[PDB]
C-alpha cells in the first residue's frame, strides 16, 4: 500500500513490454538498411506508429506517480524518463506541424544538386559529387560556386521552413517545466537526487566555456600553422593578415580538415605510416580485419565478442539490385541480438574504423543487466566518447607493428611523430572551436530573445572570432546558411562531439596510467593490460542507473570537466608548433580585409 | 509445455541408463544436487517424478535448491537440499520459428512467493494497487502471463534453453527404477566369486543334473548352503561347490 512498490510493479511490466515491442521494431530497421524496397517504406509507418503510440500510453499512466517520495534512486532515474510528455502538450493541430515541417526538410536535404545554373550538363547526389569536387581541387574560382551551390540553392528556401520549427519546439519547454527548447537538451547531464552530485542544467555552459579558454592557445597556433602551410599554393590570393576562406577547410562546413592532407603535409620526404599496401599482399579480407580487432578487444580484458553477428550481419556489399546504404553504425537490437552494419573495403579510415564500431557494440552488453529505460549510456556523450578511444591506440605505430601491418622496422623519429600527431589534432582538436560556437548558437536562437533580422548577422561574427574563417562572399539576411548543416537541420544535439574530445582523452589518460606505460601518451597502448580493462568495465556497466558524474570519479577521480589531460598528449605536437610560428602571425582579431 | 504449466509425470518399475545421458555431448547445463552423477547409477532412490519446460538461457541458473528470483520465485520453486539433477541444451534450431515464437508463457507477478515444487494454474489477475480489477485491465491490474519471444536471431543469453528437471526423494515403498548392473558373462570349472541377483559367494561353477522349477532362482541342500543357482540370463542351473582348500 505504498507508491514505491506500486512504480517498482508497473516498471516490470513496462520493461518486458517495451523490450518486445522495440526488438520487433529494431529488427524490421535493419533490414530496410539492408534490402530497400517499395514495400518496405510502407512496412516503417505500420511498425513506428505503434511503437511510438506505446510510449504516449505508458507516459501517461506514469504521470499519475508522485515523485516526492520515491527514496529509491533507480526507479527515480526511469520515472523521469518515462514521463516526457515529448509531443503530447502540443495540441492535435500543432502536433501535426512537427512530421509535416520534419520529413519535407529531410527530402530537401536528400537532393543533391551541383548542376552549374543556365548550364545542365550533370550533377550526382552529395557523397558522389559534392565531396570529391571539395576535397580533390585545388582551384579557387570552382570552390567558391560550389560553396554557393549548397547554401544557396537548398538553405535558401529553408528560412520559412526553420523559422517555423524554432517558434514551436521552444513552446514546449513551458509545457514540459523547461526554460527553453536548448535547456531541454541540458536535461540529458542534469542530476538531481544526490547530495554534492547534483549538476545544474546551466552549469553545462559555464563549464563548456571555462574548459574553452585553455583550447584556444592551442587552437591559435594550430590556426597560425595550419594557414601558412596553406599560402604555400597560394603564396598572393589570400593576404597573409585575415583568416582563412571557409572553402578552403576540406569539408563544405569545414568539420573535418583531414582533406588537408595533400595541402599541408609537414614532412613530406619520409614515407607516412600507411599499410595498405601491407595488407593486399599477405591477402586480407573481410574476415580477418575483423577478427584481429576482436582479439585485441578481448586481449584488454573486455569479453570477446559473440557468436550471432558473423553469421547474421554483412560486411561487403551484397549484391548488385540492393543500394541500400551501409553508413558505419551500431545497432542494438535487444534481447542479445547485436549487429554492425558498414561496407568494408581495402582502406586506412575503414581499418580504423572497424575498431571503431565494435566500441559502442562493447558498451551495449556492459549495461545489459540494465532494465530497458536504463539500458543506455550514461548521457548522450559517452556512448561516443567510448567508442573511440581504442581507435587512437590503433593507430598507434606499437600497435600496428604487434599484428604485423607495419614493418618490423620503423624508426620513430621527431618528423614521423608529428606529422601523425598534427592530423589527429586537425581532426580532433581542429573541430573544438566549430562545434561550441554551433552549439552556442543553437542555445541562444532557442531561447528566443534574438528579432528576425539579427539571426545571420550574429552567427558570421562569432565564427570570425571563434573559429577564424572569412566570408568569401558577403550574404545578406535572406540567406540560412547555418540550417544546411547536417546535424542541426536534422535536431541532432551537436554538444556531444564537444564532449566527445573531452571524454576520450580523460579515459585514454587513466587507462594509460593504469596500464603502467612508460613514455608519452601518443605512444601508448591499451593491449596487453587486464588491469585496464577492468577499470573499464566497471564503469561501462554502470549505464545509466548511476549519475554520470559518478561514472568520472571512477576512472580520473575529477568530478569537473577536467581539459588539463588533453594538452599533455599534445606536449610534443605545441612545443614544436610555438617554434614553427616564430614569425607567423599568431592571434586573429577582426578582420574585414580579405573581403572588405 | 511452458513453465507456467510445467507438468509432473511417473515413472517406476524399470530400468534407466544415465550412463549415455553424460555422454551425450549435447547438455550445456547438467548439473547435480546432492549426488554425484558417477554414483547415481550404483545406487537407486525412489520417487523419480520428472519435470519438463521451457527456460530461457539467461535464467537457467534461477532454478536451483537455494536459489531465488523471478522464474525461481513465481514459476517453479526448487526446495532446499534438492536430491536431483538438471538437465538443459539449447533449442535453437527447432524451438524458435521467424517472428518470435510466442507460445511460451510465464508468470510474472504473484500474491506470495510460491512454495517448493507447487504448480499453479490461474486466471485471476495481480492487485499492484488497492483498486480491485474486475477483469478489465487498468493501471494496476498487470496481467501476469506474458508469452516468451524466441526469435532464431536472439543472442544466446536469449535463447530459448530446453531444460528437464530430475528430482528423487524417500519414501517406505521399494525401490523404484535402477541401473542395469553390466552382468559379465560367465565361467566355468574355476574357483571364480560369483555375484547373482541378492546372493554372492565363491565356489567351482560345474553343470549339474537336477531340474529346478520354473519359478526357483537358487537352491540348497543342507544347512542354508546355496550350491545350485540358476543364471537368470540363460534360464540353466548350474552347481556350486566349494573350491580346493583344506591342509597341507
Ligand atoms: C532484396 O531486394 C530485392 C529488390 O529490392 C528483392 O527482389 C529481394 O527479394 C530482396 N531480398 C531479400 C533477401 O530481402
Ligand atoms: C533501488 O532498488 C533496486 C532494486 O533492484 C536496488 O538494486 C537498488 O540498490 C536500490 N537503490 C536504492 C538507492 O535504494
Ligand atoms: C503531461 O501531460 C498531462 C496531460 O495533459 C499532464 O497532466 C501532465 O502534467 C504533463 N506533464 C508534463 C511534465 O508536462
Ligand atoms: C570467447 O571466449 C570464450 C572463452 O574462451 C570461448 O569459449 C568462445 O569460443 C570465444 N568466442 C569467440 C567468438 O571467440
Ligand atoms: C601483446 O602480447 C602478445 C602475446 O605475447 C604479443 O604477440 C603482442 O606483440 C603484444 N603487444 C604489445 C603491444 O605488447
Ligand atoms: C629530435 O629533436 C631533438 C631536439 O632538437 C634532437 O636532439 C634529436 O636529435 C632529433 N632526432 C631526430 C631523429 O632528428
Ligand atoms: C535375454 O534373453 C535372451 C533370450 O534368448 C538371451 O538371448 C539374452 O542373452 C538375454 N540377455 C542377456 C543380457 O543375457
Amino acid at each position: 500500500s505504498t507508491i514505491e512498490e506500486q512504480a517498482k510493479t508497473f516498471l516490470d511490466k513496462f520493461n518486458h513490454e517495451a523490450e518486445d515491442l522495440f526488438y520487433q521494431s529494431s529488427l524490421a530497421s535493419w533490414n530496410y538498411n539492408t534490402n530497400i524496397t517499395e514495400e518496405n517504406v510502407q512496412n516503417m509507418n505500420n511498425a513506428g506508429d505503434k511503437w511510438s503510440a506505446f510510449l504516449k500510453e505508458q507516459s501517461t499512466l506514469a504521470q499519475m506517480y508522485p515523485l516526492q517520495e520515491i527514496q529509491n534512486l533507480t526507479v527515480k532515474l526511469q520515472l523521469q524518463a518515462l514521463q516526457q510528455n515529448g509531443s503530447s502538450v502540443l495540441s492535435e493541430d500543432k502536433s501535426k506541424r512537427l512530421n509535416t515541417i520534419l520529413n519535407t526538410m529531410s527530402t530537401i536535404y536528400s537532393t543533391g544538386k551541383v548542376c552549374n545554373p543556365d548550364n545542365p550538363q550533370e550533377c550526382l547526389l552529395l557523397e558522389p559529387g559534392l565531396n570529391e569536387i571539395m576535397a580533390n581541387s585545388l582551384d579557387y574560382n570552382e570552390r567558391l560556386w560550389a560553396w554557393e551551390s549548397w547554401r544557396s540553392e537548398v538553405g535558401k528556401q529553408l528560412r520559412p521552413l526553420y523559422e517555423e520549427y524554432v517558434v514551436l519546439k521552444n513552446e514546449m519547454a513551458r509545457a514540459n517545466h523547461y526554460e527553453d527548447y536548448g535547456d531541454y537538451w541540458r536535461g540529458d547531464y542534469e542530476v538531481n537526487g544526490v547530495d554534492g552530485y547534483d549538476y545544474s542544467r546551466g552549469q553545462l555552459i559555464e563549464d563548456v566555456e571555462h574548459t574553452f579558454e585553455e583550447i584556444k592557445p592551442l587552437y591559435e597556433h594550430l590556426h597560425a600553422y595550419v594557414r601558412a602551410k596553406l599560402m604555400n599554393a597560394y603564396p598572393s590570393y589570400i593576404s597573409p593578415i585575415g583568416c582563412l576562406p571557409a572553402h578552403l577547410l576540406g569539408d563544405m562546413w569545414g568539420r573535418f580538415w583531414t582533406n588537408l592532407y595533400s595541402l599541408t603535409v609537414p614532412f613530406g620526404q619520409k614515407p607516412n605510416i600507411d599499410v595498405t599496401d601491407a595488407m593486399v599482399d599477405q591477402a586480407w579480407d573481410a574476415q580477418r580485419i575483423f577478427k584481429e580487432a576482436e582479439k585485441f578487444f578481448v586481449s584488454v580484458g573486455l569479453p570477446n565478442m559473440t557468436q550471432g553477428f558473423w553469421e547474421n550481419s554483412m560486411l561487403t556489399d551484397p549484391g548488385n539490385v540492393q543500394k541500400a546504404v551501409c553508413h558505419p553504425t551500431a545497432w542494438d537490437l535487444g534481447k542479445g541480438d547485436f549487429r554492425i552494419l558498414m561496407c568494408t573495403k581495402v582502406t586506412m579510415d575503414d581499418f580504423l574504423t572497424a575498431h571503431h564500431e565494435m566500441g559502442h557494440i562493447q558498451y551495449d552488453m556492459a549495461y545489459a543487466a540494465q532494465p530497458f529505460l536504463l539500458r543506455n549510456g550514461a548521457n548522450e556523450g559517452f556512448h561516443e566518447a567510448v567508442g573511440e578511444i581504442m581507435s587512437l591506440s590503433a593507430a598507434t605505430p606499437k600497435h600496428l607493428k604487434s599484428i604485423g601491418l607495419l614493418s618490423p622496422d620503423f624508426q620513430e623519429d621527431n618528423e614521423t611523430e608529428i606529422n601523425f600527431l598534427l592530423k589527429q589534432a586537425l581532426t580532433i582538436v581542429g573541430t573544438l572551436p566549430f562545434t561550441y560556437m554551433l552549439e552556442k548558437w543553437r542555445w541562444m536562437v532557442f531561447k528566443g530573445e534574438i528579432p528576425k533580422d539579427q539571426w545571420m548577422k550574429k552567427w558570421w561574427e562569432m565564427k570570425r572570432e571563434i573559429v577564424g574563417v572569412v566570408e568569401p562572399v558577403p550574404h545578406d539576411e535572406t540567406y540560412c546558411d547555418p540550417a544546411s548543416l547536417f546535424h542541426v537541420s536534422n535536431d541532432y544535439s551537436f554538444i556531444r562531439y564537444y564532449t566527445r574530445t573531452l571524454y576520450q582523452f580523460q579515459f585514454q589518460e587513466a587507462l594509460c596510467q593504469a596500464a603502467k606505460h612508460e613514455g608519452p601518451l601518443h605512444k601508448c597502448d591499451i593491449s596487453n593490460s587486464t588491469e585496464a580493462g577492468q577499470k573499464l568495465f566497471n564503469m561501462l556497466r554502470l549505464g545509466k542507473s548511476e549519475p554520470w558524474t559518478l561514472a568520472l570519479e571512477n576512472v580520473v577521480g575529477a568530478k569537473n570537466m577536467n581539459v588539463r589531460p588533453l594538452l599533455n598528449y599534445f606536449e610534443p605536437l605545441f612545443t614544436w608548433l610555438k617554434d614553427q610560428n616564430k614569425n607567423s602571425f599568431v592571434g586573429w582579431s577582426t578582420d574585414w580585409s580579405p573581403y572588405a | 509445455a511452458s513453465v507456467y504449466a510445467w507438468n509432473r509425470k511417473r515413472i517406476s518399475n524399470c530400468v534407466a541408463d544415465y550412463s549415455v545421458l553424460y555422454n551425450s555431448a549435447s547438455f550445456s547445463t547438467f548439473k547435480c544436487y546432492g549426488v554425484s552423477p558417477t554414483k547415481l547409477n550404483d545406487l537407486c532412490f525412489t520417487n523419480v517424478y520428472a519435470d519438463s519446460f521451457v527456460i530461457r538461457g539467461d535464467e537457467v541458473r534461477q532454478i536451483a535448491p537455494g536459489q531465488t528470483g523471478k522464474i525461481a520465485d513465481y514459476n517453479y520453486k526448487l526446495p532446499d537440499d534438492f536430491t536431483g539433477c538438471v538437465i538443459a541444451w539449447n533449442s535453437n534450431n527447432l524451438d524458435s520459428k521467424v517472428g518470435g515464437n510466442y507460445n511460451y508463457l510465464y508468470r510474472l507477478f504473484r500474491k506470495s512467493n510460491l512454495k517448493p515444487f507447487e504448480r499453479d494454474i490461474s486466471t485471476e489477475i495481480y492487485q499492484a494497487g488497492s483498486t480491485p480489477c474486475n477483469g478489465v485491465e487498468g493501471f494496476n491490474c498487470y496481467f501476469p502471463l506474458q508469452s516468451y519471444g524466441f526469435q532464431p536471431t536472439n543472442g544466446v543469453g536469449y535463447q530459448p534453453y530446453r531444460v528437464v528437471v530430475l528430482s528423487f526423494e524417500l519414501l517406505h515403498a521399494p525401490a523404484t527404477v535402477c541401473g542395469p548392473k553390466k552382468s559379465t558373462n560367465l565361467v566355468k570349472n574355476k574357483c571364480v566369486n560369483f555375484n547373482f541377483n541378492g546372493l554372492t559367494g565363491t565356489g567351482v561353477l560345474t553343470e549339474s543334473n537336477k531340474k529346478f522349477l520354473p519359478f526357483q532362482q537358487f537352491g540348497r541342500d543342507i544347512a542354508d548352503t546355496t550350491d545350485a543357482v540358476r543364471d537368470p540370463q540363460t534360464l540353466e542351473i548350474l552347481d556350486i561347490t566349494p573350491c580346493s582348500f583344506g591342509g597341507v
